[PDB]
């Protein structure tokens, strides 16, 4: 159990997979969305 | 590739005298 | 670009030549080589430009 | 994704054995070093080689 | 002028290591006798090197025959430029080039007598055919008498040229001034034979150059006011 | 690396700078990037320092 639990959720091709990684330079982490790595996180790539 | 000028158009190389005895002299330069 | 000649004497960052850091800055007489544009000393600290 | 950027080679081609008379003595490439079968290597891999 | 007077220093294939270090220019104002006539003032000379990756005998069992790109340093001017190429080495087949009987050795040379700035690369063509070259480069040198240090090494990054006119013209210290892409590991390299056909009235003598081979070592440099090193331990 | 055809990989070519400045972000806007893998080092510091 845990206190408080936040879900970011977006829809986000599987082929630019390594742009949501962490240290990556590309255009999803200059200016779509940079992970913040405060409290303890898990990023989650999956299909419907 | 860099283009490095004309091949020689000479058919004969020139001739050369291999002595090792007059060349066999010391003049020891060790590094210090 | 930026100057030295109005921050002397208090702690700056400097990016000189893509050497990044903070330090103060002072005028110096010139020791160590033109050529190599970097003064170090014996624990690879930048002490001299 | 263009084929404008850069001109496509034929195939992809690899090296899966090198070695001197026996498989046993194999040449093993270094850390930032080429091969040494690079001359043997250049003549390519394809369907009948 | 006759036939060049030269050493066996063709065919002798060192291996290259880590790189050396060449002392250029030592008793280049003292007095020395001729080794063609066992004396007049010695000057300087310039070496000439040529490094590759794999090395073979020529077409008659004479070693010394580099394979595929060789480097290949040359003075030229007369002492006055350095040029530096990476090619491939054809031998030619005349009557005494290297793919033929009659051959012993190959030799550059310079007919001291507006400079050509080319004798010293026709003087090379003549015996070797020049292909597919990469590089090319050139290097000015002010010609004078002082005591000289020229040193080669190879890395990941290239092979690294360094000398000591850049920082020390009056000093032994050695200052990197090109990186070469020469990527593949330099093995072998040779002293090129050099002669010059001068006159009798034209006749000189010229320094002796040493090559010491360099080591992976701690040394304990003694660094001065100005910068420079003066003293050193190994 | 745009001029040519690529090579394989036991004859990988090398391309050493120094002393310039690159455009990263067209160099990196032509490539569709799958899998990265650093060492003692980050990308965004390789875009930044
Ligand atoms: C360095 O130079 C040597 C030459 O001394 C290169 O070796 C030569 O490479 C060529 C091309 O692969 C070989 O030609 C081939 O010969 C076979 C028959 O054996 C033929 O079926 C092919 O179609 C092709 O013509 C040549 O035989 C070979 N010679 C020797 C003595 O090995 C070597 O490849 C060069 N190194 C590099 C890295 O390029
Ligand atoms: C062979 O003799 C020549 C004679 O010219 C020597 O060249 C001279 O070498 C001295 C020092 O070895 C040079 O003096 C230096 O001058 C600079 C200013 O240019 C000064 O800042 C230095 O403190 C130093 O005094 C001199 O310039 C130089 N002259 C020429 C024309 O090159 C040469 O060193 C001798 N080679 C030997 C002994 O191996
Ligand atoms: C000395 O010879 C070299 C070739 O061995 C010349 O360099 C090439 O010359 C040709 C002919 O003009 C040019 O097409 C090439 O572009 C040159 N290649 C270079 C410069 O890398 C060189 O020009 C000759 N020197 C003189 C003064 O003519
Ligand atoms: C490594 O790859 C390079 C480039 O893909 C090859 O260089 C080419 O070699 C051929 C003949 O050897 C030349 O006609 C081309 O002009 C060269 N191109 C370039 C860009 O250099 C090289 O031969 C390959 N090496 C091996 C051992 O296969
Ligand atoms: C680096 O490359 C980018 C292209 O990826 C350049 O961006 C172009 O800039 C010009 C003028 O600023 C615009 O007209 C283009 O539309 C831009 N292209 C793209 C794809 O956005 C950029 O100018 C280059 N230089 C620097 C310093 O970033
Ligand atoms: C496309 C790689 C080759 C481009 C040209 C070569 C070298 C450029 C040098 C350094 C930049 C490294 C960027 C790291 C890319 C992974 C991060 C991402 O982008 O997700
Ligand atoms: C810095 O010091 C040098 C030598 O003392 C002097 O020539 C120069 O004018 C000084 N510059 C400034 C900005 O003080
Ligand atoms: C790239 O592919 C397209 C797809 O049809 C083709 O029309 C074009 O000619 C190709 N370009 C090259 C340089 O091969
Ligand atoms: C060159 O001459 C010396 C002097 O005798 C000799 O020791 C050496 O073996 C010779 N080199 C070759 C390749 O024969
Ligand atoms: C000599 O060499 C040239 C080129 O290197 C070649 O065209 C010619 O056939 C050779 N001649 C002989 C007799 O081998
Ligand atoms: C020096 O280098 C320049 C090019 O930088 C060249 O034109 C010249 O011939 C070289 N030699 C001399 C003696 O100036």
């Amino acid at each position: 159990c845990y206190s408080s639990l936040t879900v970011d959720y977006f829809a986000y091709p599987l082929s630019m997979a390594s742009y949501l990684r962490q240290g990556s330079t590309g255009p999803i982490a200059q200016f779509n969305y940079k992970q913040d790595f405060t409290n303890p996180t898990c990023r989650i790539l999956a299909a419907v | 590739d860099v283009d490095l000028g004309p091949d020689s158009t000479r058919d004969t190389c020139d001739e050369v005298v291999v002595q090792v005895s007059a060349f066999q002299k010391d003049w020891p330069q060790p590094i210090n | 670009d930026t100057k030295v000649d109005d921050k002397l004497g208090r702690c700056i960052e400097y990016s000189l030549y893509g050497v990044t850091g903070r330090g103060v800055f002072q005028n110096c007489t010139p020791v160590g080589l033109k050529q190599q544009r970097f003064v170090y000393d014996g624990f690879d600290n930048l002490v001299g430009y | 994704p263009s084929n404008v950027t850069i001109p496509l080679p034929q195939s992809y081609m690899w090296l899966t054995q090198c070695y001197t008379n026996s498989p046993s003595n194999s040449h093993y490439v270094e850390a930032g070093s080429y091969t040494p079968c690079l001359g043997l290597a250049s003549r390519g891999f394809n369907t009948f080689n | 002028i006759g036939k060049h007077f030269i050493s066996n220093y063709s065919a002798e294939t060192l291996p290259f290591g880590n790189g050396f270090v060449v002392r250029i220019g030592f008793s280049a104002n003292k007095t020395g006798s001729l080794v063609i006539s066992p004396s007049k003032v010695i000057k300087k000379i310039y070496p000439a090197f040529m490094l590759g990756t794999a090395v073979t005998s020529f077409a008659h069992g004479h070693a010394g025959r580099y394979l595929n790109h060789t480097l290949v340093i040359l003075p030229e001017s007369c002492g006055t430029s350095l040029t530096v190429f990476y090619c491939i080495l054809e031998p030619r087949n005349g009557t005494r080039c290297p793919n033929h009987q009659d051959y012993t050795s190959y030799v550059i040379w310079e007919t001291p007598h507006s400079v050509n700035r080319n004798a010293t690369l026709n003087s090379f063509k003549v015996s070797f055919n020049l292909r597919q070259c990469k590089f090319m480069r050139t290097y000015n040198i002010s010609d004078d008498e002082n005591q000289e240090w020229f040193g080669i090494t190879q890395n990941a990054q290239g092979v690294h040229l360094y000398s000591s006119r850049k920082g020390d013209l009056y000093g032994g210290n050695m200052f990197l001034f090109d990186t070469l892409p020469v990527y593949e590991t330099l093995k072998y390299y040779t002293v090129i034979p050099r002669s010059l056909r001068s006159r009798l009235n034209e006749r000189q003598a010229w320094a002796a150059f040493y090559v010491y081979s360099l080591h992976k070592l701690t040394y304990l440099l003694d660094f001065s006011v100005d910068g420079y090193v003066r003293r050193a331990i190994d | 690396m745009f001029s040519s055809q690529p090579p394989q990989v036991y004859n990988f070519s090398r391309l050493v700078f120094t002393n310039c400045n690159y455009n990263l972000t067209r160099l990196l806007s032509l490539f569709q990037v799958s899998e990265f893998s650093c060492h003692q080092v980050s990308p965004s510091a390789l875009a930044s320092g």
